[PDB]
């Protein structure tokens, strides 16, 4: 219920999908 | 069912970047004192 | 042209379809996912089941304070024992989900849809012209399944005593098991332990050398590399029966430690070794054997806190 | 409200898994 | 199904049936009441099936008041008293007693009311002692502890009124409607206890 | 126990259950006899 | 024998070069006919010398003699036995059989003709010609019919069968009116198995099965005559596999379900498997306990009714799911047991109260204590007790070793029905070798699935 | 009797029937899906001639 | 802060001490021993 | 005592009547 | 409660006739080899 | 402030890994 424990699993779900995204979309465009 | 027509590709240069993520900034910092009240 | 009949069993028999649905399929699919549905509603909510028998339940469901960790399905309750508990039976279905008649449905369309599945595998083996054991292969982890589920039930008299459906659930069986049954000190389990053990080492060993022999399938100065090694020139120098023997080692520990699931669940356990070393006088020496014991008389006074009322668990 | 995030997480692996066994990367030359 | 019907069923018959959890039906006799002869009989095979199972509840809403309300059953039947044992005095001027002894006197039972909150509770009538017309007979009963002090986590009485409706003097088998109001749980003490309503069916046969 | 007059054939007994057993270790010295061929 | 270069079979597959040679096949089946036989015969000859009588047979770890002795041979009531004689015969008898029976076996394999096809062609047979292959099948069920008929005139004409059932304790009795009705003959196979029903493991008297073997009889004995005079209809030949590895594969499904079902019929039932012989099942020890505590207890005095345990539920007695009333404790499960010894204390709707007050005979009481004793736990260095005990028994229940082993052995048949039935079915297409490597039918199938 | 129930649990009726609807289920169910394949049996092929049918 | 020194004694006046809880257990139980080692005293567990 | 000793010398009796066998077999030339 | 178990027989008895009737269609002559 | 935190975290993430994710894509083709 801790505010702590949300925004850590909120940013470890978002962030390294967004690099994952980010990687992605190059090598799909080249 | 075959290759369709309409494509087509967006683009976005640097500069448009540079101006997305200035008015990003810009909005949360004029609003984050507001929404935390 | 063709009848209905014969447009409907080309399509079921097509190898054009994403995922063959074959003869074994029509069925695997269907009790599949009525399991997956079931299981997936209860996890998420599901009110307090009485697994003792005893008039008190547990909750196990995420709407009832648990997490991923601590929820489980849990077994049906004792009372029903061995009895047939489908939706139908019961006056209610607040009563079929108080009784724990989710995980009867569950464990039965699962059993099904794994067994179909593995018949499913050898209908594509064959439809694609392979030979076909992948079946025979799968059939190890089918037999524990079922091993877990089912035979273990039936040797002890009551769906309670199953696996419950839960992360923290597996270990609460496996403790009990250990405490019943001494589940380490029997030679299946030794077995199963070996086969899981040699599985990974095997299969490390494998990759490795494969992988470094791939240069710019795999060419002779690996045997050679393993020979100079180990010692052991010549052991394995076939490519087949290197595969082979891969396949062949961690399914039959698995299959071994499954029947040593099953020798148990008709209170066949395993060594017994305490109060074997005796002093000249004629006292007991303790022995490693005799502190596992101890862990699984501690392990066995507070297996039921109320269930138990007479001073033998012959249940 | 943890629960919630719990059927997130479980409901986006399910996705993604569902998402790979469908939306895969087409095998040439195997 | 009456006594004799009852009686000429085998075990493997009833098995599976529902029918052990019934209460024998007094099909025949008189519902005059004014043939049984005044005295003292003993009471055997006294059973009691309920038909009921209201509890008393506050209303959810803030303007109401406590109401009894229906519940649904969570365990699978096990729950008539049978086989209960004790004396039944009738008078001649109209006036009766009944006392009960020994037998099956109590069955743990659970019902869940609307709303999703399970309550469980002891049905029980064990030492009954009701004195007064054959209808209208009102006793008290005591209420054992739900579960023995030897529990562990991870005195009360409730009153009774019993009817006699039908009788058959040639072969006794009595048979009435009873109604009884018993505390709930309380164990633990982690709640007060609340009030149960059952109405039900009771056979008797006094010979 | 078996009758008296068999009694002193007793200990033959002892070894017959085991016998079945060693016929198939039979089979493997007869494949070591042909150099498994 | 042969060689690898010309059968194309290593020598750890050695028998499988036997498939298309009748007479050395004939003679490998003879010969282990006597194994089977010889090892019956040496095993009841081991256990009738190591047998003591005045001890029970459960208590002895015997596996062999309890059938006999269920047939009604030198047994008297209650299980006592008379006189140990027939045991010897029995064993003295399957010993010489098996004799001749090798010698059989040792002949057809290394003198006799190797190919019977053309010298006797009443016995030879290819493994396709889908009407030598009905002969042999009909010619067996008549066999089996006629050992199935064997065992009804045995129970009902020569002697009788141990009845468990009869009053006070069991003894033997000839079935004089055994039931032949279909219906009750039936209910059996379609009855469910699950928890109450138990389907051919509920089977709770002599008649039933003396019935049930009649009708088995007579049934195997006509569709052996059927299968005789007929060849399988055109449906039969679109969905099978005519093959010797097929039919084998066939024979070892069947006879994995049939160990199964014996695994789950010697643990549960207990009136094919009297337990004056083979010890009490896993429900009766525990329902023994539980009797014994109420019978004592109830002797030094106290009310076994209003007896309310920890949990409230009830020490001694309380009420089925249905509504019975049955021991209380953690024995709920076993509420559906029934026994010779404990039935006289039932009445309608389940155990008496008022039987079990002054109904109790002696023997009841005796045989609940032997049974409560030794109950079917035990340890595989024949402990006995659960795991936390002393070494101080040297029990483990015969029932145990005969539900262990027969399982594993019928996993074990199903395994080797998948592996035969697969490679039949790949033999048969014609690709059990190896993909073409010229025609891959993968290679000519649509991409992307 | 507090409700209904089916009671039939430890009745071991066959096939699980107790009402005879559900044994017309089964029959009708049956005899439409043998029906149908026996329409369709035309397009399998006939194995009239003895020696038919997968072998080895 | 602090609460000052605990001395435990008896009826009959023998001084006790608490066997103090060793670093690997969660949970132990409280056992009041005498000088000599002897156990005098203990909670019966939760409903002992 | 003598228990024992029948019975090992029937063991090994039995046990060698094996290998003979194919012993004699070999020597004499066989089809083994 | 029994329209639910009529529902349930007849979609399992639907399903299992399927199952019946597919391997009797001929099913070992739909390999891919050739004889 | 959970509230406030995490719609503030989701405007500065989302809308930044959109643009990113278009840059990135862009860039590719030189
Ligand atoms: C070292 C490591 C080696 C690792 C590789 C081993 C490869 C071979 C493995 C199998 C070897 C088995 C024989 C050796 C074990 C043994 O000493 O075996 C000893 C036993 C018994 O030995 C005798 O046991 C006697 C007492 O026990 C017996 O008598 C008692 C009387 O109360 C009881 O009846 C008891 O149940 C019964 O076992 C005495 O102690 C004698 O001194 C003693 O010689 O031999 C017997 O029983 C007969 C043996 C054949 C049994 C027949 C097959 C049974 C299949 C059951 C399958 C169950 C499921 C799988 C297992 C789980
Ligand atoms: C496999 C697919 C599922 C099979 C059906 C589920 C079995 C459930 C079960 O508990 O079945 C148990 C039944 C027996 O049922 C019992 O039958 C008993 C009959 O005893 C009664 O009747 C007896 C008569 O003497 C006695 O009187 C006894 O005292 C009395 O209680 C009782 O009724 C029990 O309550 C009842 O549970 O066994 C049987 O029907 C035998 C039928 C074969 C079952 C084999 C199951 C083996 C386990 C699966 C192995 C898969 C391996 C896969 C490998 C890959
Ligand atoms: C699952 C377990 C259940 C519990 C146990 C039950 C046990 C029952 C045992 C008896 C039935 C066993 C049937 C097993 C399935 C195999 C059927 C089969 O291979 O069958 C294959 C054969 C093939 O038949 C052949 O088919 C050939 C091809 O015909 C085709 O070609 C012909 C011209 O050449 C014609 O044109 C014809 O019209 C056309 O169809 C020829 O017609 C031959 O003459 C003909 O003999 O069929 C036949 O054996 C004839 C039909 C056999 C009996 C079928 C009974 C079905 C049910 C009947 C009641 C239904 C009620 C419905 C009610 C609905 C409303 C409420
Ligand atoms: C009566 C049933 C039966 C029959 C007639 C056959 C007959 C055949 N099988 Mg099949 N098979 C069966 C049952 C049967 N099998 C079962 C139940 C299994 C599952 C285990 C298998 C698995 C199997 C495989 C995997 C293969 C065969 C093969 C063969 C052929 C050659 C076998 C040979 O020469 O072995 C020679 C004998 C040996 C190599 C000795 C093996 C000894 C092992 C270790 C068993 C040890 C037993 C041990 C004491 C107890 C085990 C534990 C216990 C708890 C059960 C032959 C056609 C082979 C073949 O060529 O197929 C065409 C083949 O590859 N079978
Ligand atoms: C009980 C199981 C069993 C049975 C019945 C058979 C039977 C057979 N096998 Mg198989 N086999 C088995 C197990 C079995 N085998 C196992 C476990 C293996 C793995 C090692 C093999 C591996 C194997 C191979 C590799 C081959 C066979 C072959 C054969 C056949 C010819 C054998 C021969 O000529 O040897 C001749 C052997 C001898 C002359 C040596 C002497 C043996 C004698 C007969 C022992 C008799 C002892 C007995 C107590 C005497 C009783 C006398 C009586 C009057 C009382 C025969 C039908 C062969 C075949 O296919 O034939 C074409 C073949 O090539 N077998
Ligand atoms: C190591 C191998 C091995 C051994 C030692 C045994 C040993 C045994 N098995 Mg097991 N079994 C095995 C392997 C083995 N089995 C395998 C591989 C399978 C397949 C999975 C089975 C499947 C199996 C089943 C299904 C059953 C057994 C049973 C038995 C027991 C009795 C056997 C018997 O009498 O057969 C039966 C004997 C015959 C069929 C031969 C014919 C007998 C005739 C017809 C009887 C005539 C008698 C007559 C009435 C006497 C009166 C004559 C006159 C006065 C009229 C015995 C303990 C039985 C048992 O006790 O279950 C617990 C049983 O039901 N076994
Ligand atoms: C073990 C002995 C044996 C064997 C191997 C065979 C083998 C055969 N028989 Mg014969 N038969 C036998 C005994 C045997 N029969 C006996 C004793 C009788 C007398 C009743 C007959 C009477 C008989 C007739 C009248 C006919 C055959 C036919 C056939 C052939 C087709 C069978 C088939 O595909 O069934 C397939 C069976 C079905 C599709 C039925 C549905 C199967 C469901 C799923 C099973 C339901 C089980 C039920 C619920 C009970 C549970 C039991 C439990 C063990 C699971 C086949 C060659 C037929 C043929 O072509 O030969 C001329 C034929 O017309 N048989
Ligand atoms: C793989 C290994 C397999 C090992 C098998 C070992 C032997 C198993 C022996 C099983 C005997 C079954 C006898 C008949 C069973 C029966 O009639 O069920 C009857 C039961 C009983 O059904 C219940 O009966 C109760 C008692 O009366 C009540 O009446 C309930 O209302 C009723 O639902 O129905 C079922 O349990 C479901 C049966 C169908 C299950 C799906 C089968 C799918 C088969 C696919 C392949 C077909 C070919
Ligand atoms: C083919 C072959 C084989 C096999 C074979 C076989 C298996 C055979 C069998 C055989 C047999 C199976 C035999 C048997 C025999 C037996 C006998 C010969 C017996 C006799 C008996 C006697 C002599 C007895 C006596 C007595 C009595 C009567 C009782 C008491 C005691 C006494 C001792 C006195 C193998 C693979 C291995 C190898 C190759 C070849
Ligand atoms: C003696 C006895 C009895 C009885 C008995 C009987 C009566 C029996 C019968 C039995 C039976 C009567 C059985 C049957 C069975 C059947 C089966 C088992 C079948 C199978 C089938 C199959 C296997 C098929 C498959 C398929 C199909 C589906 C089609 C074609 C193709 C295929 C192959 C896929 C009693 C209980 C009384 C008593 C005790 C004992
Ligand atoms: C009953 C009886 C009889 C008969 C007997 C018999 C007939 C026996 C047989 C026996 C036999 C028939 C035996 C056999 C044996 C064999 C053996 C004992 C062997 C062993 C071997 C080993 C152990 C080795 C192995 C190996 C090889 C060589 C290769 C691979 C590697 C190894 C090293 C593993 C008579 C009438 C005389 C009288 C007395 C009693
Ligand atoms: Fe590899």
């Amino acid at each position: 219920v801790n505010i702590y424990g949300l925004t850590a699993t909120a940013l470890f779900i978002i962030i390294p999908t967004s690099f994952l995204l980010i990687l992605y979309v190059k090598t799909a465009s080249t | 069912a075959r290759p369709n027509p309409n494509k087509q590709v967006v683009e976005l240069n640097r500069t448009s970047l540079y101006w997305g993520l200035l008015l990003i900034f810009v909005l949360a910092v004029l609003f984050s004192s507001y929404i935390f009240n | 042209n063709s009848s209905l009949w014969a447009r409907f069993c080309e399509w079921i028999t097509s190898t054009e379809n994403r995922l063959y649905i074959g003869w074994f399929g029509v069925i695997m699919i269907p009790c599949l996912l009525t399991a997956t549905s079931v299981f997936i509603i209860a996890f998420i909510a599901a009110p307090p089941v009485d697994i003792d028998g005893i008039r008190e339940p547990v909750s196990g469901s995420l709407l009832y304070g648990n997490n991923i960790i601590t929820g489980a399905v849990i077994p049906t309750s004792n009372a029903i024992g061995l009895h047939f508990y489908p939706i139908w039976e019961a006056a209610s279905l607040d009563e079929w989900l108080y009784n724990g008649g989710p995980y009867q449905l569950i464990v039965c369309h699962f059993l099904l849809g794994v067994y179909c599945y593995m018949g499913r595998e050898w209908e594509l083996s064959f439809r694609l012209g392979m030979r076909p054991w992948i079946a025979v292969a799968y059939s190890a982890p089918v037999a524990a399944a079922s091993a877990v589920f089912l035979v273990y039930p039936i040797g002890q008299g009551s769906f309670s005593d199953g696996m419950p459906l839960g992360i923290s659930g597996t270990f609460n069986f496996m403790i009990v098991f250990q405490a019943e049954h001494n589940i380490l000190m029997h030679p299946f389990h030794m077995l199963g332990v070996a086969g899981v053990f040699g599985g990974s080492l095997f299969s490390a060993m494998h990759g490795s050398l494969v992988t470094s022999s791939l240069i710019r399938y795999n060419i002779v100065a690996a045997h050679g590399y393993f020979g100079r090694l180990i010692f052991q020139y010549a052991s394995f120098n076939n490519s087949r029966s290197l595969h082979f023997f891969l396949a062949a080692w961690p399914v039959i520990g698995i299959w071994f430690t499954a029947l040593g699931l099953s020798t148990m669940a008709f209170n066949l356990n395993g060594f017994n070794f305490n109060q074997s070393v005796v002093d000249s006088q004629g006292r007991v020496l303790n022995t490693w054997a005799d502190i596992i014991n101890r862990a699984n008389l501690g392990m066995e006074v507070m297996h039921e806190r109320n269930a138990h009322n007479f001073p033998l668990d012959l249940a | 409200m943890e629960a919630l995030v719990y059927t997130f997480l479980l409901v986006g692996t399910l996705g993604i898994i569902f998402f790979s066994i469908f939306f895969r990367d087409p095998p040439r030359m195997i | 199904l009456t006594f004799d019907e009852i009686q000429g069923l085998t075990y493997l018959q009833v098995k599976g049936s529902g029918i052990a959890n019934t209460c024998p039906v007094l099909e025949s006799g008189t519902t005059n009441l004014k043939e049984l002869k005044a005295g003292s009989y003993k009471l055997e095979n006294f059973c009691i099936e309920p038909t009921s199972f209201t509890v008393k509840e506050e209303s959810q809403f803030k303007g109401g008041e406590t109401e009894f309300v229906k519940t649904k059953l969570m365990t699978r039947l096990t729950y008539t008293l049978d086989a209960m044992s004790g004396s039944f005095k009738v008078g001649s001027d109209g006036s009766a007693e009944l006392k009960e002894d020994d037998g099956i006197d109590y069955a743990a039972t659970t019902v869940q009311l609307p709303g999703g909150e399970r309550v469980a509770f002891l049905f029980t009538i064990k030492q009954f002692d009701g004195k007064g017309t054959l209808d209208g007979i009102k006793g008290d009963f005591l209420v054992p502890s739900y579960r023995g002090s030897s529990f562990l986590d991870p005195a009360l009485k409730g009153s009774a009124v019993f009817s006699v409706a039908k009788v058959d003097p040639v072969t006794g088998e009595i048979a009435g409607v009873f109604e009884s109001i018993q505390p709930s749980d309380t164990d633990l003490g982690a709640k007060p206890p609340k009030d149960i309503k059952v109405t039900g069916l009771w056979y008797a046969q006094l010979k | 126990k078996l009758p008296e007059a068999y009694a002193p054939f007793a200990p033959i007994v002892d070894v017959l259950p085991v016998i079945p057993v060693f016929f198939i270790l039979l089979a493997f010295v007869w494949q070591a006899a042909v150099s498994f061929r | 024998g042969r060689d690898q270069e010309t059968t194309g079979f290593a020598w750890w597959s050695g028998n499988a070069r036997l498939i298309n040679l009748s007479g050395k096949l004939l003679g490998a089946h003879v010969a282990h006919a006597g194994l089977i036989v010889f090892w019956a015969g040496a095993m009841n000859l081991f256990e009738v010398s190591h047998f003591v009588p005045e001890k029970p047979m459960y208590e002895q770890g015997l596996i062999l003699l309890p059938h006999i002795a269920t047939l009604g041979y030198g047994v008297g009531p209650g299980g006592e036995i008379i006189d140990t004689f027939p045991y010897f015969v029995s064993g003295v008898l399957h010993l010489i059989s098996s004799a001749v029976l090798g010698f059989g076996g040792v002949y057809h394999s290394l003198i006799g003709p190797e190919t019977l096809e053309e010298s006797y062609p009443f016995f030879g047979y290819v493994w396709k010609d889908k009407n030598k292959m009905t002969n042999i099948l009909g010619y067996h069920l008549i066999m089996l019919g006629l050992g199935a008929w064997l065992l009804v005139w045995k129970a009902m004409y020569f002697g009788g069968v141990y009845d468990t059932w009869a009053p006070g304790g069991g003894d033997v009795r000839v079935i004089t009116n055994p039931t032949t009705n279909a219906a009750v003959i039936f209910g059996y196979l379609v009855k469910s198995p699950f928890g109450g029903d138990g389907w051919i493991c509920s089977v709770d008297n002599m008649e039933d099965i003396i019935g049930g073997h009649i009708w088995i009889g007579t049934l195997e004995i006509l569709g052996g005559i059927w299968h005789i005079y007929t060849t399988p209809w055109p449906w039969a030949r679109r969905a099978f596999v005519w093959s010797g590895e097929a039919y084998l594969s066939y024979s070892l499904g069947a006879i994995g379900v049939m160990g199964f079902i014996a695994c789950c019929m010697s643990w549960f039932n207990n009136t094919a498997y009297p337990s004056e012989f083979y010890g009490p099942t896993g429900p009766e020890a525990s329902q023994s306990q539980a009797f014994t505590f109420l019978v004592r207890d109830q002797r030094l005095g106290a009310n076994v009714a209003s007896a309310q345990g920890p949990t409230g539920l009830g020490k001694y007695l309380m009420r089925s799911p249905t509504g019975e009333i049955i021991f209380g404790g953690e024995t709920m499960r076993f509420w559906d047991f029934r026994g010779p010894w404990l039935e006289p204390l039932r009445g309608p709707n389940g155990l008496d109260l008022n039987k079990l007050k002054n109904d109790i005979q002696p023997w009841q009481e005796r045989r609940a204590a032997e049974y409560m004793t030794h109950a079917p736990l035990g340890s595989l260095n024949s402990v006995g007790g659960v795991a936390t005990e002393i070494n101080a028994v040297n029990f483990v229940s015969p029932r145990s070793w005969l539900a262990c082993s027969h399982f594993c052995l019928g996993f074990f048949f199903f395994i080797g029905h998948l592996w035969h039935a697969g490679r039949a079915r790949a033999a048969a297409a014609g690709f059990e070798k190896g993909i073409d490597r010229f025609d891959e039918p993968v290679l000519s199938m649509r991409p992307l699935d | 009797l507090v409700d209904e129930r089916m009671n039939g649990d430890g009745t071991g009726r066959p096939f699980g029937v107790n009402d005879p609807v559900l044994g017309w289920v089964l029959l009708g169910v049956f005899g439409t899906m043998w029906a149908i394949w026996f329409i369709g049996q035309k397009d399998l092929g006939d194995f009239e001639d003895a020696d038919d049918g997968l072998k080895l | 802060g602090w609460l000052g020194h605990a001395s435990f004694k008896d009826q009959e006046g023998r001084e006790l001490f608490v066997r103090r809880m060793p670093t690997f257990f969660e949970t132990f139980p409280v056992l009041l021993l005498d000088k000599d080692g002897i156990v005098r005293a203990d909670v019966p567990f939760r409903k002992a | 005592n003598i228990e024992l000793a029948l019975t090992l010398v029937s063991l090994v009796l039995v046990v060698s009547a094996g290998p003979l066998v194919v012993v004699l077999l070999s020597a004499r030339g066989g089809n083994l | 409660m029994l329209t639910l178990k009529i529902f349930v027989y007849t979609v399992v008895t639907f399903f299992v006739c399927l199952f019946i009737f597919g391997f009797l269609s001929n099913d070992p002559a739909r390999n891919p080899g050739k004889n």
